[PDB]
């Protein structure tokens, strides 16, 4: 039974990126590796995730207006925002550090490169580990299972 | 989206093999792609995930790998209510709602906020919406009690055994997708993965439908564990697949059959002429590299053509309008492949979009229907030939109204464009055929379309010692203004020119361009 080759240890936090813009996260401990994965997303696709989360917290309407409104509506009558607060609490302690960790490492991108963030999305930071779980929320069940068109009789996502 | 696991035994290294290749919009913001690796002294996890999720979904490292695509899952119901004197009708007797007063603020023209309320009613069964046309509608969306959906994905992907992988999969808190496992020992698994409501009657399409509100019958409160679910584990054929399809062929010879489970879990419909195409590329090849596998997965087969030209040709010729029988010649010597240089796949297109509606999907056109019992060479022929030769006649108006002439190169009209990369098109629409997907949008004022949807992630990899592997992400890693890194791969793709994917500290070492010191302080 051949085993498989060495695992690196990684003895300082640092991301090396590649030609590609592809990130290679090391972290001496999970939290770590994990912050350093909110910093890459937030430098990657910090605009579109502030927008989501901004989302997911039922505050869309709030920050964007009328176009944002009837997710709004969608997200919180089904308790969406609450209820990620409710999953973030239930988390195991370990797994929470790890989501605390990516949020911060969001909010640290974003700090250190305050004119890499849209004007319009700044008012959603700074971002927490009920964020994350709350765009995940949206994502699998009010997306993917129960999508706002099927309950309520209208059409399918852009394409076309 | 297309996945394959392939064991050990089916290949000529004695590695198993695995495929990523999900298809989503290459514009929806939450769909987005983005390829990571993550590295710590006790894990290793390299690959795509949707933007704002802290876990890798399409993940493989030393030892393993999953991929995704969507089954459908069906974990919500959505139920017709019977309104009646303030309440709803339910079990004989008029039942109240619960409401709660809640409100949101609206962003304004002139930056200001307004406070909006909102009442919040619900049913037993769950939220009540007003469709426009004023049906009342309850959701009951399932699983609402899984707090766990990241961290199970983040203990599968890191599992140590395939038996780790299982008892994380188990625990039930990601509520859909069909997922496809293989490792460096030798597993392939294939499961149909989700939140389903155990029910005592219906098929899945009355579970899709609108369910009576009004009464106990209908309302489910409990759900059906990992193993009343299809799956399929190192099976005699060596290999499993899903391309969408229901999951009765997910690997050949298959393992179960629709009359095995619940029949509100899964569609009995046909299955996709891709979905066919998946089967049989694994299953008619043995001895498999991962530079075969490779080549197979850039498959592009007209394989619809292949099911109605022998019929439509000869009816074509037929006709006396020498434009249908040029168009019915132009058909007749294309080889049924989606490149960029051919001259008649526009037009076979258009035909195909009469024949088989604008989807693709439809069946009504064919001889002969689609069979379980023979999954991958039905449907077949053309039912009535005249009234095809007729939609043909319209189709090579719409090709040249479309293109400017009824054989423009594939290639020249179908792009792919981002900022200022501009290349050749080839392969095409799943439901034609085409294994490697690209959903061309409509043409614009000169006949020139872009993928809408399509290959985004894609990568095989071998689960030698060290792995091997090999990717591209259409888009690029990155979508922020400015970026030189979203236009950077998709001259790549256009010649399937597929990038290492780099795990190997010594390898990423060597191509580093940029470092960024981090450090934590909670």
């Amino acid at each position: 039974p051949q085993a498989p080759i060495a695992a690196y240890k990684p003895r300082s936090n640092e991301i090396l990126w590649d030609g590609y813009g592809v990130p290679h996260i090391y972290g001496v401990d999970a939290p770590s590796a994990f912050y350093g994965y909110g910093w890459a997303q937030a430098r990657s696709h910090g605009d579109n995730i502030l927008r989501l989360y901004g989302e997911a917290r039922g505050k869309g309407a709030e920050y964007w207006g009328p176009d944002y409104e009837q997710t709004t509506v969608w997200l919180l009558t089904n308790g969406v925002p609450e209820r990620a607060q409710q999953w973030y609490a239930q988390q195991s302690p370990d797994f929470r550090a790890n989501l605390d960790a990516f949020a911060a490492g969001i909010n640290a991108y974003a700090q250190q490169n305050p004119d890499d963030i849209s004007p319009d999305v700044r008012q959603v930071l700074p971002v927490s580990g009920a964020d994350v779980v709350a765009h995940a929320h949206r994502l699998m069940n009010f997306l993917y299972v129960a999508s706002p068109g099927r309950t309520l009789g209208q059409g399918d996502p852009p394409d076309l | 989206s297309n996945s394959w696991a392939v064991a050990p035994g089916k290949t000529a290294n004695g590695n198993a093999l695995l495929l990523q290749n999900p298809h989503l919009s290459w514009t929806t913001d939450y769909f987005t792609y983005y390829e990571a690796h993550l590295v710590t002294p006790d894990f290793e996890i390299y690959g795509a995930t949707q933007i704002g999720l802290p876990v890798i979904r399409f993940a493989f490292n030393q030892r393993m790998g999953i991929t995704n695509t969507v089954n459908g899952m069906v974990g919500a119901t959505n139920y017709r209510l019977t309104l009646q004197d303030g309440g709803y009708l339910y079990d004989g007797q008029v039942r109240p709602f619960e409401r709660r007063q809640a409100s949101y603020r609206l962003r304004q023209a002139d930056g200001t906020t307004v406070d909006k309320p909102l009442e919040i009613r619900s049913s037993v069964h769950g939220p009540v919406f007003e469709r426009a046309d004023g049906t009342a509608v309850a959701v009951r969306v399932a699983g609402l009690d899984r707090p766990g959906m990241l961290e199970q994905y983040f203990d599968m992907i890191t599992a140590d055994s395939f038996d780790d992988y299982e008892a994380a999969l188990a625990r039930m808190q990601v509520p859909t997708f069909n997922i496809v496992y293989a490792d460096r020992e030798g597993t392939i698994n294939y499961s149909f993965n989700g939140v389903a409501p155990k029910r005592a009657e219906g098929d899945i399409a009355f579970w899709q439908g609108l369910v009576p509100g009004d009464s106990s019958r209908y309302l489910w409160t409990e759900t059906h564990p990992l193993d009343d679910l299809p799956r399929v584990t190192n099976p005699p054929g060596g290999f499993v697949q899903n391309s969408n399809d229901p999951p009765w062929t997910p690997t050949w010879p298959v393992t179960y059959t629709p009359k095995d489970f619940p029949s509100y879990l899964a569609p009995q419909t046909p299955h996709s002429l891709r979905a066919q195409q998946s089967v049989r590329l694994m299953s008619e090849n043995d001895d498999l590299t991962l530079e075969r596998f490779m080549a197979l997965q850039l498959s592009h087969r007209a394989v619809m053509a292949d099911r109605t030209l022998p019929d439509l040709i000869p009816a074509a010729l037929i006709d006396p309008d020498p434009e249908v029988q040029a168009a019915a010649r132009l058909l007749a010597a294309w080889d049924r492949e989606f490149t960029s240089d051919s001259r008649a796949a526009l037009l076979f297109e258009e035909w195909a979009r009469l024949f088989a509606g604008q989807n693709f999907a439809g069946q009504a056109g064919f001889a002969t229907p689609w069979s379980l019992d023979k999954p991958v060479s039905t449907p077949y022929g053309v039912r009535d030939p005249k009234a095809a030769v007729d939609q043909l006649r319209t189709a090579i108006a719409n090709t040249k109204r479309k293109y400017g002439a009824i054989d423009r190169p594939f290639g020249d009209a179908s792009r792919m464009i981002l900022n200022d990369v501009n290349v050749p098109g080839a392969a095409g629409y799943g439901n034609l055929g085409s294994f490697r997907v690209f959903t061309w949008s409509d043409p614009d004022e000169n006949g020139v379309r872009t993928p809408v949807h399509g290959e985004t992630w894609v990568a095989m990899i071998e689960f030698s010692t060290p792995v091997r592997a090999y990717g591209l992400m259409s888009y690029g890693n990155s979508r922020q203004p400015g970026t030189t890194h979203y236009s950077d791969q998709i001259e790549r793709v256009s010649r399937a020119d597929f990038r290492e994917l780099l795990l190997r500290r010594e390898q990423v070492e060597a191509a580093v361009q940029e470092r960024t010191p981090f450090n934590f302080k909670p």
